[PDB]
């Protein structure tokens, strides 16, 4: 009755968003007609309420025009692609990442940490989101790697799916033990 | 796996006519109905606890605590018991925002405030609360300060005016549905704490199994021992 | 009654408004009046008693003005109609004598009567000779219709009373 | 009703606005007046757009919509894609070819519906183009629709665009005659 | 001819942008308020077309009056949440849309599209928010804001004994849409120029109420006494003296005028003007005397004056029945009265109202029977509705209703056969 | 009951169907048989 009623009122890189446009559209028309009768083409959360899907789908789809005219990574409805893509197209020009001929991603968040002074660091939050950073394929750099902490970035929370992999230094007043055990994680897509 | 039976019940309510321990030296009438009208619900719980996963012990509790006030002066609101199964569900959507507090609140916390005010009747003067007495409220809304949230007195005593309502109980209550909208991590703890309030610090405590296999179980009924993955009950079982 | 009886109100199922709101012997005064014997005058007698508002009288026959005028000549009742201006004039004697006065030809009745009829021994009848006639939903509200054109029934009676009463003159 | 010489004259008094706007132009521009170039481009435009108001003014909605879509499917000169009829669309006096309405032309809390205000849109704008050419002729022209449709509003606001008309209102009824219009005038002017 | 929908809301969207400065707590709400007005006008405005009933005619004028009714309740209150900007909202709407309605089926259309659009629009706000019935007064507390039937009521029971003595001594059951009424005739009150046109039943209530709320308002009431011999000559004189009180005595005055009294179509024409503006011979002297007069206590500038306090200082109060068969044509014949003034229908007595009068009119009579059982047909009629288990009274009073109704249908079939009205 | 009252048919405006189908003692003896002392029962009782 009211569930449905309500929901309606919300509804080598070209070629990745080329997908993603293309795809978003046909789950924009699909979904879009497939209430109107009445009367997940992309992964996210196990758990997460209906309202939620809704109000982020509806947030991806607005992601999706602002790139039609022309990175919400972890927003995308393909993220692994927009990867393996960038891989090519910052390979296309240049050409292992590498954070800071390379990409900008927001939307992502530091899970168990907080980034001050260039480097990792202890803290009383769970996750605190980043505005921005830079990655770049290397091929050079991994070399004083063992005085740095790896990071793995995940698709969202659940940490099921590992986009990729990124070295970050960390504050070496804590113990490379303790930061192991502390497990700390970056979601390319965190709920509000 | 949570299945009872209304034979269960029916055998649970015997017993409080009965074989009820806490009822076996006084004979007046008008006595005996005291013990029997707030009984029911704890040896409902003695026996339906045996089921329930850890998790779902307090979840039952509050359920039977909210029936064992209703008709009674501290009888929790509908309101208020409604918010703490649906406030804030809609979130997501609020766009107002309390402007007033920006140098106290966050954005979703002041979102959730706006349920607050909007869905209970009283908490109708909470954000006017917050705003007059600031430095109480202080604490409470902020982050990495050690001590545990503090629900400052002055205002467990301002809402305690303006509702007909000076009970503790419903105090404790109220309680929640702050810790709900601002510390969820406290839901339990406040929980817990109003069940016991209505109960006892004990009510919610942790069983011979002589007893229930031998006086306390007919023969018609058999006994399962659903375990979680891993776990194996068949030992239990040999070893009686 | 089918409402009252539905319900579980009590009332008489031989009830007769007019037995129940005069004396058999004033009816009888109302005959010798020239009330025509036939159910529907007698109905209209009470109507003509008991009005609460006051009446305007659809009489096409004629057959009431002769009835309420002998009826009421004890009290001095007048014979007045919209037409000649002689008529305003009667109505202020009439509010400050008291007495009955009859008007005729409501299909014309000055607006400078309603605070009258919205309101002692004072009383006014209006009157039509039109069977056919049509008054606003105004005058409907403020007055108490009592209904004198005769129906094939009404008639039947009022024949067969006259009948009887001259045919077996004794047992009348 | 539709009637040949009253059509004609709300089109005449376009067409010679449009011819004033020239005269106007250049009289200012005298720096280096209207090339030949743009004189019959911008002209030639505002013939055809004199004749969709001139003769459309009095017709529907839709109607001159559709009256309009039939102009440009037969003009000659330049005309803006058969995705857009020419109704949406006005002439610059400047480039001289065709332009968008929509390219045409904020409150006090206080003043909000206020009734003097006019937040200006595609009505009110190509309206005041329209209305000018027929007050600057000094023609008694008449606005038709429904109440509330905009007519007492557009009229006091294309006044207000012109600091040189004293305008004087004056309801009319089912006993309006010539001396009541009369004597209305014995109380502003001078014999 | 009208704007279109996108005209429409970048004209109100402006207006609204700018009014929601008043709210900052609300200013994501602006777009917002803009697509509810715009989308429950245009549901309206096609849902109630001419041919169903003259009147129901709409126009941006009804978006304007709402948006200008939305910015004079807002400054006059410190602060306003979703649930306040979305009640006001509601209540506006039907008083610019609902109350001309005719058939109780066209007001349910109504207050369904009201409820449908808020949530279509106000996601987030509180059904509480829409909760009728939706009133509101400036009698019970500093400003403008929300009240209920019963505070209502015992306000009004009081302002209303006092009434008595005074001024009415006829009683007055305040059934709910009395309250309705004596809320919407004040609304037009307590505005310039303001003119209320109150259709409806005869002996329905019309002019009592206008009456107890000019009596609130201070106002003075007046009204031409027409007779039999009334010419087209008596009317200016009063109508001299009636704007006389108004200009020059500066007098607040509700001129309630019913339509009985154009004796003469004429007549219509003379309120037809004064209807909108304010407003010969010798009397032009005195005319402007008593205005230099009061005027005190150049020529021209005098008689603008004079002309200007009429407008904000009396008012008209027009009573009419939609079965006269002087209504319809009235229109036509004087387009400034269903064009200029508040439209407010009382229309019939619903069959609460008769419930309650009967109950109020018989409250000292003995109705009670203790001997009484109600039989299942009426417990069941109660259900749908009167105690637990109906009482004698209850018995009574609604059949007293019952037997009412049955005289309207009885009408209707009257008509249908004998062709007798 | 209402179709009944309609129609001009006479019956006890308080009929007990129970009441009506079986004696008091027949009861008595239901419900030392285990039967649930509740109206929906005893109402169960005289179907069965
Ligand atoms: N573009 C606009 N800007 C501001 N208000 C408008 C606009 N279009 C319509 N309106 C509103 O619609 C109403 C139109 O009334 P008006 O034109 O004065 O009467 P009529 O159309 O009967 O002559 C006005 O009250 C005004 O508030
Ligand atoms: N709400 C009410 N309760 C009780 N009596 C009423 C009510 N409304 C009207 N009446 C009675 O009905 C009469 C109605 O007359 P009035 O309202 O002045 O005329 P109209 O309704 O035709 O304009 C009044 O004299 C009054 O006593």
């Amino acid at each position: 009755s009211s569930s449905s009623e309500d929901k309606g009122k919300a509804k080598p890189l070209f070629r990745c968003f080329e997908r993603e446009i293309s795809t978003g559209g046909k789950l924009v028309k699909k979904i879009t007609n497939d209430l109107a009768n009445l009367l997940k083409w992309y992964s996210v959360p196990e758990t997460i309420s209906l309202s939620v899907w809704i109000s982020d789908f509806s947030k991806r789809m607005q992601q999706l025009s602002e790139i039609s005219e022309s990175v919400w990574l972890g927003g995308l409805l393909n993220p692994e692609a927009y990867i393996t893509a960038t891989r090519q197209s910052a390979s296309q020009l240049n050409g292992r990442l590498h954070a800071s001929a390379s990409f900008n991603v927001k939307g992502m968040a530091l899970e168990g940490a907080v980034w001050n002074n260039d480097q990792l660091t202890p803290t009383d939050i769970l996750s605190t989101p980043i505005s921005i950073a830079t990655l770049t394929w290397k091929d050079p750099i991994f070399n004083n790697s063992s005085s740095k902490l790896s990071v793995p970035v995940y698709l969202n929370e659940t940490r099921s799916e590992l986009l990729f992999s990124i070295d970050l230094p960390y504050d070496q007043s804590t113990s490379k033990q303790n930061w192991y055990q502390r497990s700390v994680s970056i979601s390319s897509w965190k709920s509000d | 796996l949570y299945q009872f039976s209304l034979r269960a019940f029916l055998d649970i309510f015997y017993n409080l006519l009965n074989n009820n321990p806490n009822l076996v030296d006084k004979k007046d009438p008008n006595e005996r109905l005291v013990y029997l009208s707030k009984d029911i619900f704890s040896m409902t719980f003695n026996r339906v606890t045996r089921t329930l996963l850890n998790d779902d012990k307090l979840t039952f509790a509050l359920q039977l605590t909210i029936i064992s006030v209703k008709g009674t002066s501290n009888e929790i609101e509908e309101s208020e018991w409604d918010f703490l199964l649906k406030g804030g569900d809609n979130l997501t959507s609020i766009k107002e925002t309390i402007p007033q507090l920006d140098s106290l609140l966050s954005t979703t916390q002041q979102k959730w405030l706006i349920c607050l005010r909007q869905q209970v009747p009283s908490f109708s003067k909470l954000v006017d609360h917050i705003q007059q007495n600031s430095s109480d409220w202080k604490q409470f809304f902020g982050k990495d300060q050690v001590g545990e949230p503090i629900i400052p007195e002055s205002w467990i005593v301002a809402q305690a005016q303006l509702s007909n309502q000076q009970s503790t109980i419903v105090s404790n209550f109220r309680k929640i549905l702050l810790m709900k909208a601002f510390h969820s991590d406290r839901v339990l703890q406040y929980s817990h704490s109003f069940v016991c309030s209505v109960f006892g610090e004990d009510f919610l405590n942790t069983l011979d199994m002589a007893n229930i296999v031998e006086k306390e179980v007919k023969s018609s009924s058999p006994l399962l021992l659903c375990s979680v993955p891993g776990y194996d009950a068949s030992s239990k079982v040999d070893d009686l | 009654m089918i409402r009252l009886d539905s319900v579980g109100i009590k009332f008489k199922s031989d009830l007769s408004v007019p037995s129940f709101l005069s004396k058999p012997e004033e009816r009888l005064n109302w005959h010798a009046n020239s009330l025509p014997s036939d159910e529907l005058c007698i109905e209209n007698a009470i109507m003509l008693k008991r009005f609460n508002r006051y009446p305007l009288v659809i009489d096409p026959s004629g057959q009431a003005m002769e009835f309420l005028m002998n009826q009421y000549a004890d009290k001095k009742i007048t014979k007045t109609s919209f037409l000649d201006s002689s008529f305003m004039k009667n109505l202020e004697s009439a509010l400050r004598f008291g007495c009955p006065l009859l008007v005729q030809d409501v299909e014309n009745i000055d607006p400078v009567l309603n605070p009258v009829l919205n309101k002692p021994s004072f009383m006014i009848f209006l009157f039509t000779r039109d069977p056919t006639a049509h008054f606003t939903p105004d005058l409907c509200s403020r007055v108490t219709f009592v209904n004198f054109t005769v129906t094939p029934s009404s008639l039947q009676s009022q024949c067969l009373h006259e009948a009887l009463k001259t045919e077996r003159p004794d047992t009348h | 009703d539709f009637t040949r010489l009253r059509v004609l004259n709300s089109f005449f008094s376009l067409m010679n606005r449009s011819i004033v706007n020239v005269i106007e132009y250049n009289q200012l521009h005298s720096d280096f007046p209207m090339s030949p170039e743009n004189q019959s481009n911008y002209i030639t435009n505002r013939l055809l757009y004199s004749l969709m108001w001139g003769l459309g003014g009095s017709m529907g909605l839709v109607e001159r919509e559709n009256f309009s879509k039939f102009i440009q499917t037969i003009a000659i000169t330049p005309v803006p894609a058969n995705t857009i009829p020419l109704l949406d669309y006005s002439v610059s006096i400047d480039d001289a070819n065709w332009s968008l309405w929509k390219n045409k032309v904020e409150v006090e809390t206080h003043k909000v519906a206020s009734p003097d205000v006019v937040i200006p849109t595609v009505d009110t704008t190509r309206h005041v183009d329209v209305l000018h050419a027929w007050l600057s002729e000094h023609r008694p022209l008449i606005l038709c629709g429904p109440p509330g449709s905009g007519k007492t509003m557009t009229l006091t606001s294309t006044l207000r665009a012109f600091p040189d008309f004293e305008v004087v209102s004056l309801n009319f009824s089912s006993a309006t005659t010539p001396e009541l219009l009369l004597k209305t005038f014995d109380h502003h002017c001078e014999y | 001819d009208f704007p279109s929908t996108s005209s429409l809301t970048q004209i109100y969207g402006t207006f609204n942008r700018a009014l929601m400065k008043l709210l900052p707590n609300l200013r994501s709400f602006a777009d917002n308020l803009t697509d509810a007005m715009v989308e429950f006008y245009s549901e309206s405005q096609k849902r109630f077309t001419p041919d169903i009933q003259a009147h129901y005619i709409y126009s941006p004028r009804e978006l304007s009056r709402w948006d200008r009714a939305l910015l004079e309740a807002i400054q006059t209150m410190d602060g306003c949440t979703l649930e306040g900007l979305v009640r006001l909202w509601a209540h506006e709407a039907l008083r610019l849309f609902q109350d001309r309605l005719v058939e109780t089926e066209e007001k349910e259309w109504t207050d369904k599209k009201i409820d449908e659009v808020a949530l279509k629009h106000f996601p987030s706000v509180n059904l509480d928010a829409l909760k009728r019935p939706i009133l509101y007064s400036n009698w019970l507390t500093k400003d403008y804001q929300p009240v209920n039937r019963s505070d209502l009521r015992e306000y009004v029971k009081a302002r209303l004994k006092v009434f008595y003595e005074e001024e009415l001594d006829v009683p007055l059951v305040l059934f709910n849409e009395v309250l309705d009424h004596i809320l919407r005739i004040d609304r037009v009150f307590r505005q310039p120029q303001g003119h209320a046109l109150l259709i409806g039943v005869s002996g329905g209530g019309k002019s009592v109420l206008s009456r107890f709320v000019a009596w609130m308002n201070g106002l003075s009431i007046y009204t031409i006494k027409v007779n039999n011999n009334y010419k087209s000559s008596d009317f200016d004189d009063d109508l001299r003296m009636l704007l006389k009180r108004a200009g020059c005595k500066e007098e607040k005055i509700c001129f309630i005028f019913d339509e009985s009294n154009v004796l003469e179509s004429s007549f219509l024409e003379r309120m037809n003007t004064l209807l909108a503006g304010g407003e010969e011979g010798e009397e032009f002297t005195a005319l402007m005397h008593a205005c230099k007069e009061t005027a005190q206590r150049s020529e021209e500038e005098l008689y603008k004056y004079f002309t200007s306090q009429v407008r904000r200082n009396l008012h008209v109060v027009f009573t009419m029945n939609p079965a006269s068969p002087d209504f319809h044509n009235r229109s036509a014949t004087s387009p400034a009265l269903f064009n200029r003034c508040v439209l407010d229908w009382f229309g019939e007595w619903s069959p609460e109202a008769l419930f309650q009068v009967g109950s109020e009119f018989t409250r000292n009579l003995d109705l009670e029977n203790p001997q009484y059982i109600a039989p299942p047909v009426f417990i069941q009629e109660a259900e749908i509705m009167m105690a637990i288990p109906p009482s004698h009274r209850d018995a009574v009073v609604s059949s007293l209703v019952y037997i009412h109704q049955t005289i309207g249908e009885a009408n209707i079939r009257l008509l249908k056969r004998q062709g007798r009205q």
